[PDB]
């Protein structure tokens, strides 16, 4: 489908049979649980900003 | 960058600066460890060039600064094909040794020809770099970064004389006062989708800068992806 929302794909979408929706990342993330979610899988992915968003912090 | 603000050091990662006959001249992304992608008119051959990616401030020193030498250009094949056009606008530079990626040395994302234009639509990129703050004005030391809106192509062309080609698009405010400028050729127009940036731009060209009715030119990457994962494949 991919109609609305991408599809629910954080990435990328396509239409899969039966009107289904196979979601799909980019080079340095895999395809998370949720079949939708993009998640890292070296230690340095692109477009990611890795430094504490304004100041070191704790959480 | 005219009107934007300081960048935060590793907000931008994937930004590098050139530096060559002239210091500080053009910006610059990460492509991979071997491989910047910048604008043509930056690198026309006869000059040696100098990438520093991990820059911050370039007149102090943060300890995350990697400079490498430039041992390849490749312009688009098609740049210059005709005379002052400014089409085509975007080089790659292979570097003599790879960068090692950390937290202030990062790649961009590319996506396909299909996203890479779907990103730009959702209308909104970051444009940064050392460029001239001022129209005709001196230059940044720490970098800047500006948000831009996608301007509709329509409203593009009847701001300007020039051509404006199917490989460039327009971002920019109609009021003026913010733009990129001068110095910052080369250097990303991206978009972030959920916390992921994907180079959607190369800062090209323009009519002085900030100018009331005149926007920035970009080169549109999405006409370009396919070439550039063509020509910087490591092995
Ligand atoms: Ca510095």
């Amino acid at each position: 489908t991919c109609n609305i929302k991408n599809g629910r794909c954080e990435q990328f979408c396509k239409n899969s049979a039966d009107n289904k929706v196979v979601c799909s990342c980019t080079e340095g993330y895999r395809l998370a649980e949720n079949q939708k979610s993009c998640e890292p899988a070296v230690p340095f992915p692109c477009g990611r900003v890795s430094v504490s968003q304004t100041s070191k912090l704790t959480r | 960058v005219v009107g934007g603000e300081d960048a935060k050091p590793g907000q931008f990662p994937w930004q590098v600066v050139l530096n060559g006959k002239v210091d500080a001249f053009c910006g610059g992304s990460i492509v991979n460890e071997k491989w910047i992608v910048t604008a043509a008119h930056c690198v026309e051959t006869g000059v040696k060039i100098t990438v520093v990616a991990g820059e911050h401030n370039i007149e102090e020193t943060e300890h995350t600064e990697q400079k490498r030498n430039v041992i390849r250009i490749i312009p688009h094949h098609n740049y210059n094909a005709a005379i002052n056009t400014y089409n085509h606008d975007i080089a790659l530079l292979e570097l003599d040794e790879p960068l090692v990626l950390n937290s202030y040395v990062t790649p961009i994302c590319i996506a396909d020809k299909e996203y890479t234009n779907i990103f730009l639509k959702f209308g909104s990129g970051y444009v940064s770099g050392w460029g001239r703050v001022f129209h005709k004005g001196r230059s940044a030391l720490v970098l800047q970064y500006l948000r831009v809106p996608l301007v509709d192509r329509a409203t593009c062309l009847r701001s300007t004389k020039f051509t404006i080609t199917n490989n460039m698009f327009c971002a920019g405010f109609h009021e003026g006062g913010r733009d990129s400028c001068q110095g910052d050729s080369g250097g990303p127009h991206v978009t972030e989708v959920e916390g992921t940036s994907f180079l959607t731009g190369i800062i090209s060209w323009g009519e002085e800068c900030a100018m009331k009715g005149k926007y920035g030119i970009y080169t549109k990457v999405s006409r370009y992806v396919n070439w550039i994962k063509e020509k910087t494949k490591l092995t």
